[PDB]
């Protein structure tokens, strides 16, 4: 429950900046990443 | 009270892998319990377990059932069931346990493909890699690592496609092999001994020439270590020539080591002499295979110390140290490994690509069978060499074929004259298959028919038999014939010789004077009719062409002057660069195989006819 | 054929809509018992109550009003994006059965219908990865893969080129089943934009379909078999109440009013339903039989009293804070500013809530290992005095037979 | 609360530390002096504009912290800068003669035209006042870089230095090299340390010979020298007879010392894949080295034309993660060539990435399968590796020297004949099922089986000549030692599909056969023998039969001469339509025309000739051997099997 809160505020936030790469945590490890989506 | 020999799975392995990693400066953990802050060299990944939908994926209800209803049952049930499973321990604290190893593997391979950690390690009891989908065996419960890699395959559809999982236990992964003999996305190899039933579990599934079935085929590879007694440099060659060429091959987006390090020095359940550098050698080479896509999960392990150095070395290289050096280059490793190595690499290169043109296989195409029918191009070449002998002593001396009933074999397999019986004076050569002098072409691997050298040095001897009016009986013996791939020379040397001396020599109203020849390393089943059995009486001497092969000790099993008297009644003929009494005469030739043949013809047959006077 | 799915919230869902009725408690009890600061009428501030309720019902993070800036959007991992909301757990997890079934050559059909748009983009972005055959019908789409549905001169001087009847020797193929997405807005703007493609089922997003759409009319008049239309749908929502309405066989404000009266007193309604299976209802819908595999009790039961009107949230381990009600007029910067620093809050009760929460499974693990360590090691003592044993036996039986010679000497 | 393991440091050695680094803005100011415009349209066989090129673009991955391309200190968290040194002379005289130092400190005070003659003069090298202390600096700078490795400062070290060093002679110099580079710093690590360095392997990969280093420790064992380059014995450089493969060291030297040839330009990156996990893996861990030495040059890449070959840079990466897995751990790379700057810039950018500890990453294709003269190029190395190392001997069984003066021909008279066998069991089991009638010919001494007819032939309308040598042979080598199994030997039938295919749509199929004749080098009589049979089966059979139309012929192999000189000694056009071969490897087969001047057309026209793609053509036929095609596999087998789908369809196309 408190992971799924700390990526709701991380993410798209609400109107103000009070309180708001490696570590990749956005699914980056390049190995047929781009290259599993079809490219034509 | 059997706590002198503790059963060798306890949960003190992993305290002993935790001890010496926070030994060696690794974790600064000091109270050897679970926290996060490991440090700066590792991250420590939580794990929770496994629920019910991840587990149902690759495991059926039944199984699921039962192991839910063994959770609460009595004493002497849970005794009862132990007893009926093949060496598995049931527990009233079982289920919970065995929900937790396809949970970490899980969370480490999460962690490694979606990127916040570079390669996994997760150290976690029972074993995983027995269990069959249906039922468990073998002190395994759950098959952790396929739980995994399904669960990765449903959950990631979009970064990983194909997985490479290896095993190098000494046990076979039959549970893991059988989950995925039908689908192709997945490749497994395994390293282990086989032997057919002498080492656990000793079935059908652990045989190499199981590759895959429908379309999953070609992505199974077994490596059958034949005896038990491997070092370091049969492993280094087996990873070679086999793994990482099929694997650079594949193109994994993932590999899944499932280590048993059952296999290492001073075990033993397996008895060998891995020493940790090798371990260290073999991973630093998995590293390099993908892009560095490696989660470790345990299997074995039988012994404390060598457990420890071993997975030592192997945080070592997975955290970025290059492994230590070896302590013996010079190995030279055993033939038979060479041999069984070079049988897969056969039906490797039937199912894959990189096999041939690099070990002399395009010239064949090994998918179809090696026929007699035309249904298959592929021809085998002994009966051709058969049918043109026999049809070239057919027209010359009309010799009869000797029919072998209640044995499986081609028809013309041995020859006789006509009245064989009624001819009183014998003489019987075993002989083998020539050896041509030719090129072999070292890409196609085929040969020229031009500079094809071939002579059939074993025919003479009948032109000499056939002036002395003496009755001919000859032998020849298949090696191998390529196809079955269970057969042996030397026990079917045996078998028609004693079906000979048993079924048609007794019975045989005018024999007399039975001379023996025996050519090349046939001449062994000679030898198990001379130490098994009383020829004496009739036969009189014996002499062989051995040449370069190696001695034929005559042990008798009946008397004891049967090695006096073959001692002092054979002549066998050897190489000159060989160099090397219970043997029976061993005689260095001169010059040199068919060299010695017409070099002793001669006094080979003076010796005859002067022992026949 | 109309088949429908129990859906429940989840814990978040239920934390954000206390939060939003603790928003918006006042004016609707008022209701039912930069800029100008006059912002809104009461009408307008119940249509932000229930479009951004609904905005809850469909994956949580929805209530930003800022737009997806479309790169970290196709650059997240399915768990964390299905961990909003259990609705697109229950979506998730229909698509992988549906697509892991057992197929001869069955090339079926399928298609997703939205309300609305950013609902379609978090759907593309789910979806993107997924081994299908896709072809969005809506404008700006995600990463478009060009999947069309269906309706050797060695010389000079020659022509032999077999490489025109060689490529199609060569060229692999997908078989995928096909899928396509759309909203109800191009639905309801132009027709005939499905009646090209022979759909075989409409596992829709949306649960108001107004099911005899023209275009859905022609859809069903020209299949050979009955199309199945199956909707997500909550079990407690304001858009229940209509579908209730519906559910048998101005005046939207009353609708509106009457629907969210149906809403906060069925707040705390603690029933659910459970135990659906997919593979049977798939096998059922797509191999055309009465779905019995839904659960059809599809209604609950309920004049205006007090005590569903001050805001509860969930139970919380030694945190214990309040919701403030929000007792006044409203501004819209004032509106945003409380329900972020409101959120902020709320994320630091949160947050004291799990960093509190570890010592004492430090201690038990602690406890626990120590249990473990003083039990191997009694083993191990045991082991020893059971050898000493084994190891005393035999000069037992040696003096044994000493003895025995004793005595026939003494004798 | 009981603590049980204390906490300490990690008793490790290998990354904490960084990756040393050689570099300095003082190695590019020795330049040739303007001779021809040639120049401009040269690819300037050494310049000087590499070394700040891979400097920026080690800088321009964040591996280097200098946004102003300068020689500084603060070079980050990854890399540590080595401050580099110009060498004493002693060091340069501990390999080097006294009279080349001599001759490079008369060099150093020149006029211009001195300097020109002695451009001209030497043995491709040129020359500059600026060349003395130019030349001082690399391989002291190297000296520094291993003196960081050895005594544990970094983890390993690149020198990104230049001119080159591994063809100059201690004698005199040549190909654009002054002084050594890799050898004098052996030879000062050796000297200065004969405590942890015992064994120093040194590896080569510039496309040229390593001539220099060669020589200065050919006779020496503590220098383990590999190199692989391209032979090409006169013409290419350096072309001398101390690059054959069959120079093993001398002296107490000898098995010491490995070259490896290329012998055609072209070689991709599975050749150095294939040649390292055969070869230099055992060799290296035989050797049981303290230290490894590289001498680099990229000019084997792809995309640069001097040497022409396609080493992606990720093949430099499998190179060097293997290189890092042979020794403990302490590694210095110096580099010697390069062409082009792209090539360059991306192969000193993968072996950055692995020598900071990356993995490398995948190939771009796997499936190559190499060139053959790679492989029968590394069965003669192993033969004589197998006479000096020991660990290569019984894995591919050269069992000792075995050097065979036998296949002596002598008892030829006494033979198996081995061809009737294969056609008689061939005619055998093809009458079985089939019951093909031996048709006679007479006036010819040939074996009876000799042609093969479809029983009813006179009533049939479309007959297929199918003409065939004896099929082909694999057999097995016994791997244990030595010699060859013939019991366990195929053969591989390879009419019979066709035959087959013919059969079961109700053809007319006759088969013929040629035996070859044994010790010759091509069967020119058996082309005789052909030439007489299809004269006569054209004359006495085809000519006579009343119902005969769309007659086409089936080459396999050799004796495709049969059916060329059958067209052209007579004219057969009108009932016959066309022709198919599958060659293989053997010589072409020109068509004479005889009776008409069309027929060349016509015979261009309506056939098709399948070859290898390794034949020797291709490195355009003319048309008087009628449209070859260049297939893309080896081997008989293979083509049949791979284009025997458009075959029988051209064959189906040729008729209604
Ligand atoms: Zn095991
Ligand atoms: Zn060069």
């Amino acid at each position: 429950s408190m992971k799924s809160l700390e990526n709701e505020v991380n993410g798209p936030l609400t109107k103000f900046s009070t309180e708001s790469q490696n570590d990749f945590q956005s699914l980056k490890a390049r190995n047929k990443f781009l290259k599993n989506y079809i490219t034509l | 009270f059997e706590y002198i020999d503790p059963h060798p799975e306890d949960p003190r392995r992993i305290y002993r892998i935790y001890k010496i990693l926070a030994e060696n400066g690794l974790i600064n953990d000091p109270t050897l319990s679970g926290v996060d802050d490991l440090g700066d060299l590792m991250l420590k990944i939580p794990v929770r377990a496994a629920t019910s939908e991840e587990i149902l994926e690759v495991h059926t209800k039944e199984h699921l059932e039962f192991i839910e209803s063994t959770e609460k049952m009595s004493r002497e049930e849970l005794l009862k069931e132990t007893e009926k499973g093949d060496s598995v321990y049931f527990n009233n604290d079982s289920y919970a346990s065995a929900r937790l190893p396809c949970g970490g593997a899980i969370e480490a391979c999460k962690a490694v493909v979606e990127g916040r950690v570079k390669n996994s390690l997760a150290v976690v009891r029972p074993p995983g890699h027995h269990a069959e989908p249906q039922a468990a065996g073998g002190f395994c419960l759950f098959s952790n690592v396929a739980v995994a890699a399904k669960n990765i395959l449903k959950n990631y559809p979009e970064s990983v496609r194909r997985i490479m999982i290896l095993d190098w236990d000494i046990h076979h992964g039959n549970g893991t092999q059988k989950s995925f003999y039908q689908d192709d996305q997945v490749l497994y190899v395994s390293l282990h001994r086989f032997e057919m039933g002498k080492y656990y579990p000793g079935t059908i599934q652990g045989q190499y020439d199981q590759t895959g079935e429908g379309k999953g085929e070609g992505f199974n590879c077994n490596i059958t270590w034949p005896v038990g007694g491997v070092g370091d440099a049969e492993y280094m060659w087996a990873f070679e020539q086999v793994v990482m060429p099929m694997g650079r091959e594949f193109k994994p987006d993932l590999v899944i080591i499932s280590s048993g390090f059952d296999a290492a020095d001073g075990d033993t359940i397996g008895q060998c002499h891995v020493t940790p550098s090798c371990y260290g050698h073999m991973t630093h080479m998995l590293k390099s295979l993908a892009r560095g896509n490696l989660c470790v999960v345990l299997e074995g392990g039988y012994n404390l110390d060598a457990i420890a150095r071993s997975a030592l070395s192997v945080a070592k290289v997975l955290i970025g140290e290059p492994p230590d050096e070896l302590p013996d280059p010079l190995s030279d490793p055993k033939p038979e490994v060479i041999e069984m190595i070079d049988k897969v690499i056969r039906l490797q290169s039937k199912y894959w690509n990189c096999f041939r043109r690099r070990h002399a296989n395009s010239g064949c195409n090994f998918n179809e069978p090696i026929n007699d029918s035309i249904i298959s191009k592929n021809f085998p070449l002994q009966k051709a060499i058969r049918q043109q002998q026999q049809h070239y002593l057919s027209d010359e001396f009309n010799f009869v074929t000797l029919p072998l009933v209640s044995m499986d074999l081609p028809d013309n397999t041995v020859l006789c004259t006509p009245n064989i019986s009624e001819s009183n004076t014998i003489i019987i050569v075993v002989h083998d298959t020539s050896d041509i002098w030719a090129k072999r072409n070292v890409i196609s691997g085929t040969i020229d028919l031009s500079s094809s050298v071939i002579i059939d040095n074993s025919l003479d001897f009948i032109k000499w038999g056939l002036d002395r009016k003496y009755g001919i009986i000859d032998v020849n013996i298949p090696l191998t014939l390529f196809e079955p791939d269970n057969y042996s020379g030397m026990i079917t040397s045996q078998e028609v010789l004693i079906y000979l001396w048993d079924n048609y020599i007794k019975y045989f109203p005018s024999v007399a004077k039975i001379a023996f020849i025996g050519i090349g390393d046939s001449y062994s089943g000679i030898v198990h009719l001379l130490g098994h059995r009383d020829t004496r009486a009739v036969t009189k001497t014996v002499i062989n062409f051995l040449g370069d092969k190696q001695l034929k000790p005559l042990v008798p099993l009946v008397d004891e002057t049967l090695s006096e008297w073959y001692f002092k009644n054979s002549l066998i003929f050897s190489n000159n660069s060989h160099q090397c009494k219970k043997f029976g005469r061993v005689l260095r030739c001169d010059t040199d195989l068919n060299n010695i043949i017409e070099e002793r013809f001669e006094e080979a047959t003076d010796f005859i006819l002067d022992s026949f006077e | 054929k109309v088949y429908y799915l129990p859906v429940t919230l989840t814990q978040f869902q239920k934390d954000l809509s206390e939060i939003l009725i603790s928003l918006h408690a006042k004016s609707f009890k008022a209701s039912i018992i930069t800029h100008p600061y006059p912002t809104l009428s009461q009408r307008q501030l119940t249509y932000i109550f229930d479009s951004n309720i609904r905005a809850i019902a469909n994956h949580p993070s929805l209530l930003v009003d800022h737009y997806m800036p479309r790169q970290l959007l196709r650059m997240e991992p399915t768990e964390s994006s299905i961990a909003g909301s259990h609705k697109f757990q229950v979506l998730n997890q229909l698509i992988n059965s549906i697509c892991f079934r057992d197929r001869p050559n069955e090339v079926i059909k399928c298609a997703i219908i939205a309300h609305s748009i950013k609902e379609l983009d978090l759907l593309e972005g789910l979806i993107l990865g997924k081994k299908f055959r896709t072809k969005r019908l809506s404008g700006t789409s995600l990463y478009n893969e060009k999947h069309k549905f269906p309706n050797y001169t060695g010389y000079s001087k020659d022509d032999y080129d077999y490489s025109v009847k060689r490529n199609l020797k060569k060229r692999k193929i997908n078989t995928d089943d096909w899928l396509f997405l759309a909203t109800t807005k191009h639905l309801k703007h132009d027709q005939y934009l499905l009646a090209n493609y022979d759909i075989d089922m409409i596992i829709s997003f949306d649960p108001m379909l107004e099911v005899e759409l023209p275009a859905l009319q022609v859809l069903r008049n020209n299949a050979n078999k009955d199309i199945p239309i199956i909707k997500l749908l909550v079990q407690n929502s304001p858009d229940h109440y209509l579908l209730d309405s519906e559910i048998k066989n101005s005046q939207e404000y009353e609708e509106i009013k009457s629907s969210l009266l149906y809403f906060l007193q069925a707040r705390n309604a603690p029933v659910n339903n459970c135990e659906i299976d997919y593979i049977k209802l798939v096998k059922c819908c797509l191999e055309g039989k009465d779905c019995n595999n839904i659960l059809p009790v599809l209604d609950l039961i309920t004049s205006s009293d007090s005590g569903f009107w001050q805001p509860q949230l969930t139970k919380l381990q030694y945190s214990s804070t309040e919701l403030p009600l929000w007792d006044g007029p409203l501004d819209i910067k004032t509106y945003q500013t409380e329900l972020m620093h409101r959120a902020v809050i709320r994320l630091r009760d949160i947050q004291d809530e799990y960093a509190k929460g570890t010592v004492p499974l430090y201690e038990k693990r602690l406890n626990e290992t120590q249990r473990q360590n003083q039990l191997d090691e009694i083993k191990n003592s045991v082991g020893l005095t059971f050898k000493k044993k084994q190891e005393v036996e035999k000069s037992i039986n040696d003096s044994e037979k000493r003895l025995k010679h004793a005595m026939t000497e003494s004798t | 609360r009981q603590v049980i393991v204390p906490v300490c440091m990690p008793k490790i050695h290998y990354s904490p530390l960084k990756t040393g680094l050689c570099y300095d803005v003082r190695m590019r100011y020795h330049a040739k002096i303007f001779t021809s415009y040639f120049e401009y349209i040269d690819p300037h066989p050494e310049d000087p504009r590499r070394i700040y090129r891979i400097y920026k673009i080690l800088a321009e991955n964040g591996l280097i912290n200098d946004p102003t391309l300068s020689g500084v200190d603060d070079l980050g968290d990854l890399m540590l800068k080595i401050p580099v040194r110009a060498a004493t002379s002693e060091e340069i005289l501990e390999v080097h003669t006294k009279e080349h130092l001599e001759f490079i400190e008369s060099t150093e005070k020149m006029s211009r035209e001195e300097l020109l003659k002695e451009t001209e003069k030497g043995d491709s090298v040129y020359f500059n006042n600026d060349s003395y202390a130019s030349a001082r600096l690399p391989c002291g700078g190297a000296i520094e870089a291993c003196k960081a490795v050895v005594e544990g400062r970094v983890k390993n070290s690149l020198a990104v230095v230049r001119p080159p060093g591994h063809h100059a002679e201690p004698q005199a110099a040549g190909g654009f090299c002054l002084f050594s580079n890799v050898a004098v710093a052996a030879k000062n690590i050796l000297k200065n340390y004969p405590e942890s360095v015992r064994r120093i392997m040194i590896l080569d990969w510039d496309i040229h010979h390593g001539n220099g280093t060669q020589k200065s420790f050919y006779q020496d064992d503590q220098v383990l020298y590999v190199s692989l380059h391209r032979f090409e014995m006169g013409k290419y450089y350096p072309g001398t007879i101390q690059g054959q493969y069959d120079q093993t060291g001398e002296g107490k030297g000898e098995g010491f010392n490995c070259n490896i040839t290329w012998p055609v330009g072209g070689v991709g990156d599975a050749e150095y894949m294939w040649a390292f996990e055969q070869v230099v893996m055992p060799m290296g861990r035989e050797f049981k080295p303290d230290l490894v030495i590289i001498s680099s040059g990229f000019d084997a890449a792809d995309g640069d034309t001097i040497g022409q070959c396609h080493v992606t840079p990720s093949c430099y990466g499998h190179m060097t993660h293997m290189l890092k897995s042979l020794a403990r751990g302490n590694l210095c790379v110096v580099l010697e060539g390069g062409y082009n700057l792209d090539a360059i810039a991306r192969s000193a950018l993968s072996v950055a990435k692995v020598l900071i500890g990356e993995p490398p990453d995948e190939l771009p294709d796997p499936l190559s399968d190499p060139k053959p003269e790679v492989i029968e190029m590394i069965d003669k190395v192993i033969r004589l590796q197998s006479k000096y190392w020991n660990c290569f001997r019984r894995r591919h069984a050269n069992s000792g020297c075995n050097f065979n003066e036998p296949l002596n021909d002598s008892i030829i008279s006494k033979n198996f004949p081995l061809q009737k066998a294969i056609r008689q069991q061939q005619q055998h089991y093809l009458s079985d099922e089939f019951n093909f009638v031996t048709l006679p010919l007479v006036s010819m001494d040939l074996p009876d089986n000799t042609v093969l007819c479809t029983p009813n032939i006179s009533e049939s309308n479309t007959i297929i000549i199918v003409v065939h040598d004896t099929s082909d042979i694999w057999a097995k080598r016994n791997v244990i030692s030595g010699t060859i199994d013939l019991s366990s030997s195929v053969i591989i039938d390879n009419s019979l599909d066709f035959i087959k295919w013919g059969l079961d749509r109700k053809y007319g199929i006759i088969d013929v056969n040629i035996p070859l004749t044994l010790f010759e080098p091509d069967n020119y009589s058996g082309m005789i023998t052909s030439q007489e049979v299809l004269i006569y089966l054209w004359d006495n059979y085809i000519k006579y039969f009343p119902s005969v139309a769309k007659i086409a012929f089936i080459g396999i192999g050799d004796s495709y001469s049969g059916i060329v000189h059958l067209l052209g000694h007579r004219d057969t056009r009108a009932v016959t339509k066309t022709v198919i071969n599958f060659l293989g490897d053997k010589q072409l087969k020109p068509l004479v025309p005889l009776v008409d001047e069309t027929l060349s057309e016509w015979y261009f026209k309506n056939s098709l000739i399948f070859s290898n793609n390794s034949h020797q053509c291709w490195k355009k036929p003319r048309k008087k051997f009628g449209r070859v095609l260049r297939c893309d596999t080896d081997g008989l087998n293979n083509i049949i099997e791979e284009r025997f789908e458009e075959a029988t369809d051209f064959i189906l196309d040729s008729f209604e």
